[PDB]
RNA sequence: UAAUUGCGAUAACGAACGAGACCUUAACCUACUAAAUAGUGGUGCUAGCAUUUGCUGGUUAUCCACUUCUUAGAGGGACUAUCGGUUUCAAGCCGAUGGAAGUUUGAGGCAAUAACAGGUCUGUGAUGCCCUUAGACGUUCUGGGCCGCACGCGCGCUACACUGACGGAGCCAGCGAGUCUAACCUUGGCCGAGAGGUCUUGGUAAUCUUGUGAAACUCCGUCGUGCUGGGGAUAGAGCAUUGUAAUUAUUGCUCUUCAACGAGGAAUUCCUAGUAAGCGCAAGUCAUCAGCUUGCGUUGAUUACGUCCCUGCCCUUUGUACACACC
């Protein structure tokens, strides 16, 4: 419809939360490359900290990006429904948690550890390196719309 | 990463210049010379339609199609 | 996923209205709207974002218009995506019915639709004279 | 009291049902002005009966059709057929024969199942295969 | 060219072509001669068609396949790969787009260009593998006009398709390119390359 | 590009192992009543114009 | 000739089965019989978006009129019909004309004689002989297992990406099926992102579910060549449902891991028309679970319309040291 211009303030390949936000693409998807954030959640975040969703990730102020970061780290007290979070309800403190960055993998490992420590069957399967879901054992897993 | 996504500055001017010299224009032609990405290609096409220059014998999205001013 | 737009101005018929429903200042948003997938067998929310509910309003206005009398369950069946499970291709499956219910509850308030005998909901004589008339006035203007 | 006739058109399982009478010109369908209809690409199919003979002969008449069954293309095919048959029948009853003959010959030369229906109809599915003539794959080893 | 009034509104932009002699929407079947010797039978052009849908039965007797309109045949050819089996609407759309593209570049009737492409791209000579029963070569034979047409269409559609596949150019664009190239002896086109391959390999049997 | 015409006046029959090749009596306007037994690949009837590369040929029955 | 179908010939003559004929089904009846459990049109009550009277319902009630569509019942209809060619000029064959239908009009069902030491004693209170018969291989309760596995081989269904996948605005069907001595199919209003929960309602069914307003696909916007955004696995965390009981997760939803995958050696499966291929839908199992099948529609191609070379089948001649018959 209308063509913009802008100048050398554009900063592609910037980083946030131990990870590189990819430049020259829509901001939602750029966020999505982070461990602990996916598409829907990213979209939600964008809606919340109102960024122009047509605009690319390499633009935009640092204060704004830190608002986004704040939202991502502190979702439940910024009026996000509390059924949306990944590690919902939790098994220690008893409050909702959106695990984020490289901490999600660490947190995952911690879960996988505690299972083995507990000695639940699933834990034993994990220890053995087996198909853990109790599904019909001959798997790869795929692929429709 | 073939790129040519954001307009920069001089590449917009270049587009303004070299668009009317073409016979055929579309999203493919405006990425063919390693020019502006799909988004901008569409946007810019709509603009060039708005500001004279190219005359539409077009139809819809995906396959856009315009011609020179005559 | 949806029905009955093949004929007239699919997008333009329900776009000039969408902003006009905001122009009216009568619409009644749920609150938890616009952070929602719109269907169990879908994947993303709409790309309009600041809108969409107003499209679905005139689309439900069009639905009540469509014929005789329409319900909730029917709307669920209609706007329902069909669900993609694993291999299991795209079996037709109900919508985020709550949203449609909310839309209905809004429209009833604005004086367009009312609850009928035989259940369901029906269009009024006073109703759409003002609502989608201005959007389709673009077709009358072009003619 | 007023002169009027009614005919139909078929395609696979799609069925169109036309109503013609003496009026002012009006031609519309199911839930469509005849310009719009669907699917824009096919659209021109609905005009075929009107144009090949000439639009001048749809001045004093009032046609209106409704359909059921099938899909989009099929529906289109049905409606055009209905428009054709309805017209020729109307000519036959309320106009002289020569005009009707002229109409036929204009149509029947072009015939895309214009007057007469499409005689192909779905063959049934049979066991040991997903379709009628198709069969499942066999192993040996 | 006299207009006419009616109760329902039919636009004059559309109605013109309807009133006057019959044609594909904008582009006309008038003029557009059969260029090469042969195919004065196996290429249609008259009878004309509004759109290239015409869902009848053609491969039924034997050579009524020929009397089917060439544009429709082209559309049919474009319509394949499984993923794209059925969806004639898509095909006709892309045919229209192709025609548009061929009008934009080079001007002139795009149907005529298509005809030219057909006439050129059919490999005048073609060979086949004789039995023997162990080790045998290609034996040199002639090819039918119908078969020439069939291969022309097939080759153009296939080359256009492969060219499109995983390239920003749509089928409409790539196909158009193939056609415009195929109108003359361009040789960089896929169809004509294949034709050349078929001819040289034929010529290596005497 | 040496090209010659060929109108099919008769078709002797199917030939070859697979039988997807036909023996044909072609005849052209460049000196009428001069004929060849040519082998054709595709479907052929009476009054079909074939595009010949070479005139001097004799397509014999495939074995 | 699809056919021991015929035409003919003739130590054979008439005959029977199989084939065909027959049955169901698929299409054509603006002719008959009619139909508020199917429609359409006119009159009292609606004209609210593209509308001036789309088409729709207001309209089980407003009464009347109708049977084209829709349903059946009864019949008709196609016999290769007429014309041309072609053949001892016979059976028949190829083209043209009309025709809804002109490949035995398509599809099936039915399907001879003699066989196989095909499969089944785990369908059978169908059974012989053998085994066992009260720490019983009988019956029955508790708990597993048949899902033990990144596959060594076999079938199976979404779109490897721009004829694409999204965001919406998408999207017309047709087979069916359905509660009683009970709880099946669920319309409706409320609540719920969701799956679902609820208060009820209609239905023993052309009437209610249910025009199963299915999916692919039509229209614009969003990416646009990038193991990325295209679309949402493998693993984790929650919330629902069914069920005495779900743990080696039944299923379903939600978010985080993100995957239609780089067009698949050698090989081999199916396929000639509304078929192949695409796409859903119902039913069959069923408390719950489909990617399984059994039917149904929807969009709808290319390429022969041939041959005996490969793989086999039928007949006749011939050869044979084979006859558990070339393994």
């Amino acid at each position: 419809s209308l063509v913009v211009q802008e100048q050398g303030s554009f900063q592609h390949i910037l980083r946030l939360l131990n990870t590189n936000v990819d430049g020259n693409i829509k901001i939602v998807y750029a966020l999505t490359t982070i461990k602990g954030v996916g598409r829907r959640y990213s979209n939600l975040v964008c809606k919340k900290a109102d960024v122009d969703l047509h605009k690319r990730a390499g633009e935009l102020t640092q204060e704004e990006l830190e608002r986004i970061v704040q939202i991502m780290q502190n979702p439940t007290h910024y009026k996000i429904p509390a059924w949306f979070l990944n590690r919902q309800n939790d098994i220690t403190d008893g409050k909702d948690y959106h695990t984020l960055a490289n901490n999600v993998e660490s947190k995952l490992r911690d879960d996988l550890e505690r299972l083995k420590k507990i000695r639940a069957h699933r834990g034993i399967r994990h220890f053995w390196g087996l198909r853990v879901r109790g599904q019909h054992t001959k798997t790869t897993g795929r692929r429709r719309a | 990463a073939q790129h040519a996504v954001i307009l920069d500055q001089e590449k917009y001017d270049r587009i303004l210049k070299e668009v009317p010299t073409y016979r055929y224009v579309s999203v493919s032609v405006l990425v063919d010379r390693l020019k502006i990405g799909g988004s901008l290609a569409r946007i810019a096409l709509r603009h060039l339609e708005k500001e004279g220059i190219i005359k539409p014998i077009s139809k819809h999205s995906k396959q856009a199609i315009y011609t020179r001013a005559t | 996923p949806g029905v009955s737009v093949r004929d007239v101005a699919a997008q333009d018929f329900i776009n000039a209205y969408a902003s006009f429903l905001q122009r009216q200042g009568k619409l009644e948003v749920p609150g938890y709207v616009d952070i929602v997938k719109t269907s169990s067998g879908n994947e993303m929310p709409p790309q309009d974002a600041e809108g969409w509910f107003y499209k679905r309003a005139a689309s439900v206005a069009r639905h009540i218009y469509m014929r005789k009398q329409v319900g909730v369950g029917k709307l669920n069946k209609l706007y329902g995506g069909a669900k993609s499970r694993g291999v299991r291709p795209y079996k037709h499956i109900d919508a985020s019915g709550s949203i449609n219910r909310k839309v209905l509850q809004a429209l009833e308030k604005i004086g367009i639709v009312e609850i009928s005998p035989k259940g369901g909901r029906r269009i009024s004589e006073n109703g759409q004279r003002d609502l989608d008339r201005i959007a389709a006035q673009t077709l009358e203007e072009d003619e | 009291a007023v002169p009027s006739v009614q005919t139909f058109g078929k395609k696979k399982s799609a069925t169109a049902v036309a109503h013609v009478k003496a009026g002012k010109g009006l031609i519309k369908v199911n839930g469509s002005p005849i310009t719009l209809v669907e699917p824009e690409i096919l659209r021109f199919k609905v005009y075929e009966p009107l144009l090949l003979v000439g639009l001048d002969k749809f001045s004093n008449i009032d046609i209106r059709v409704r359909v059921t069954g099938g899909g989009h293309v099929s529906q289109v095919y049905a409606i055009r057929q209905a428009i054709a048959k309805g017209l020729v029948a109307y000519h036959q009853k309320y106009v002289d024969e020569q005009s009707k003959n002229e109409l036929k010959k204009a149509f029947t030369s072009y015939d895309r199942t214009l007057l007469i229906a499409d005689s192909r109809r779905p063959e049934p599915k049979k066991f040991g295969g997903k379709g009628a003539r198709s069969r499942f794959q066999k192993s040996y080893r | 060219f006299t207009p006419v009034v009616l109760a329902t509104p039919i636009p004059e932009e559309v109605q013109q072509a309807q009133t006057e002699i019959k044609l594909f929407n904008k582009w006309s079947f008038e003029e557009v001669e059969v260029k090469d010797a042969s195919l004065v039978d196996y290429v249609q052009v008259r009878q004309p068609i509004f759109v290239a849908h015409t869902a009848g039965r053609y491969a039924n007797k034997r050579f009524r396949k020929a009397q089917c309109p060439i544009i429709e045949r082209l559309t049919n050819s474009l319509m394949m790969n499984g993923r794209n089996n059925g969806k004639k609407l898509k095909a006709v759309r892309i045919i229209k787009h192709t025609l548009d593209i061929i009008n934009v570049l080079t001007d002139q009737n795009p149907i005529q260009v298509v005809v030219d492409a057909i006439t050129n791209t059919g490999p005048r000579e073609d060979t086949t593998r004789v039995g023997g029963g162990g080790a045998a070569r290609r034996q040199a034979v002639d090819v039918s006009p119908l078969r020439r047409v069939n291969q022309a269409i097939a080759l153009l559609t296939i080359g256009a398709r492969e060219a499109a596949f995983r390239n920003i150019k749509t089928i409409a664009e790539t196909l158009a390119e193939e056609l415009i190239n195929a109108a003359k002896g361009s040789s960089t086109s896929y169809a004509i390359k294949k034709k050349d391959e078929l001819e040289r390999v034929a010529k290596s049997n005497r | 590009t040496p090209v010659t015409l060929a109108k099919v006046i008769k078709v002797l029959g199917r030939t070859g192992s697979r039988g997807g090749v036909t023996q044909v009596r072609v005849e052209f306007l460049e000196d009428t009543s001069r004929t060849i037994v040519r082998n054709v690949k595709g479907p052929v009837r009476e009054n079909d114009i074939l595009v010949l590369m070479e005139s001097e040929r004799e397509a014999r029955r495939l074995r």
